[PDB]
């Protein structure tokens, strides 16, 4: 499947970039994935999970960091917890959250709508930091009773969003993201937070021309996005995703009329020349850009499954523009238009005309591959004679079934 | 030549074997058979449906 060995992977970055819960999963999935690199992944993991209190999660880093450390004294041939982090920390989370409860509570006893959708939902921020994710949830699940207000609506939407990422409810994602879209009347860019948000739930539900469509209209101005997704891969995201699902004229415009993917595009400039390279038929060198942008970003969270099955229809849609445009297309040149072997492309080829949308035809001997144009009228009359000969067999079937109920013939 | 097809500008294809330019001159005059073709598959398949449905 994944965990794959390949180097220079820039962990300050990318743990810099992120923050919060999001931030702890991308530093664990990386050093689960990512060995030879995973020790400094753990560590600067653990270093960081012990900030906000975290309970459970932090055994299982620790329990991970404390196995990584005793393969490090084998192989060249574990820390300690400080387990007076966990008197420190238990008592510190507790009473700070029985202060607040109780404090909730009494305004539970006041019966104020607004501050007890505030409370909840400083009682869910105070869960997702100690580690509770349906604690919070309940307490979110709370606070969206209590709504008064427009604004309060869209932070419950958020909040909820935010929520049922870590725990991959992505469909109440999506009805959120409905819901905070819809309502309120189709300087303060909030639906841009919105879409991002969608772009990122479809992306890890497998969808790929919807998530794309999403994430193109997404506005830089959004600038820091750190809870859900950073702003580098949500370009390389839009990128992989349009360029599999959006034709020429399809990712021409969109990119273009965006005008916030134009500067998505500059943060990262070899899906800018990916995509580039794919509208000058340039494929060779836009592939082989591909495999590189493949290593660096297998070890990603929501795209490790899918950047596969992005990457193949990549190639699949390259492999169709580039023959689209030509009658006898040598297969020399056609190799020659990427790294890969004559026998390999002939191969993909053939399994391109079996599954379809190539229309062509092998011509094994001089390696050339011509494009097929049938005579329409030729085809309709044969499938108009096969369509008169199995209606004809269907009225003899009729016919047999009338003549077998008219006389009344059942086996009894 | 590649990027003036593949923005529909040319009706055509390349032969890069040759070094030459086939362009597609259409002359067949049809477009309708096609028509005629869908509809007869479409309103047959129709009807050995409704017929399969009644029976």
């Amino acid at each position: 499947n994944y965990v794959v060995e390949n180097p220079s992977l820039d962990l300050e970055q990318y743990a810099a970039s992120y923050s919060g819960l999001m931030r702890i999963e991308r530093l664990q999935f990386i050093a689960d994935h990512c060995p030879t690199l995973r020790v400094e992944a753990l560590k600067m993991a653990l270093s960081f999970v012990q900030r906000t209190f975290n309970v459970d999660m932090y055994e299982e880093i620790h329990r991970k960091l404390s196995e990584a450390t005793r393969e490090l004294q084998n192989a060249p041939d574990p820390p300690a917890l400080d387990t007076a982090w966990v008197e420190a920390t238990r008592k510190k989370a507790l009473l700070k959250l029985e202060k607040l409860d109780t404090d909730l509570k009494n305004y539970k006893g006041n019966s104020i709508k607004e501050s007890i959708r505030r409370g909840h939902d400083d009682l869910g921020d105070h869960y997702l930091d100690c580690g509770d994710l349906s604690n919070a949830l309940k307490c979110y699940s709370r606070a969206r009773d209590y709504c008064t207000s427009a604004k309060h609506v869209i932070n419950m939407c958020l909040n909820v969003i935010k929520v049922s990422v870590y725990l991959q409810n992505w469909s109440h994602v999506l009805s959120y993201v409905s819901k905070a879209e819809s309502t309120p009347e189709i300087t303060q860019a909030i639906l841009t937070k919105l879409k991002c948000a969608a772009g990122l739930a479809e992306l890890a539900a497998r969808k790929y021309k919807q998530a794309a469509k999403c994430l193109l209209l997404a506005s830089f101005d959004h600038c820091d996005f750190p809870e859900l997704l950073s702003p580098s891969n949500v370009a390389i995201y839009g990128g992989l995703c349009a360029l599999a699902t959006f034709d020429r004229q399809e990712l021409q415009r969109n990119v273009i009329s965006s005008s916030s993917f134009k500067l998505f595009l500059e943060l990262e400039p070899q899906v800018r020349d990916i995509i580039f390279k794919f509208y000058e038929s340039k494929y060779a060198s836009c592939l082989k850009m591909l495999d590189e942008m493949k290593d660096n970003l297998l070890l990603d969270m929501y795209l490790a499954p899918h950047v596969r099955t992005l990457y193949t229809q990549i190639r699949n849609r390259a492999l169709i523009q580039y023959f689209s445009p030509y009658v006898s297309a040598d297969m020399h040149r056609m190799a020659a238009a990427f790294n890969t072997t004559v026998a390999a492309l002939e191969d993909e080829l053939t399994q391109l005309i079996l599954e379809g949308l190539i229309s062509a035809r092998v011509d094994s001997h001089s390696k050339i591959l011509y494009a097929r144009d049938v005579d329409q009228r030729s085809t309709t009359f044969e499938k108009s004679l096969l369509m008169g000969k199995e209606f004809q067999r269907r009225a003899k079937a009729m016919m047999l079934r009338a003549a077998v109920l008219r006389n009344q013939i059942h086996v009894k | 030549l590649v990027q003036c097809i593949l923005d529909n500008t040319i009706h055509g294809r390349i032969d890069q074997v040759n070094q030459l330019l086939e362009l597609d001159h259409q002359k067949r005059g049809g477009a309708r058979y096609t028509a005629l073709d869908k509809w007869t598959n479409q309103l047959n398949s129709l009807n050995q449906a409704v017929v399969s449905k009644l029976a």
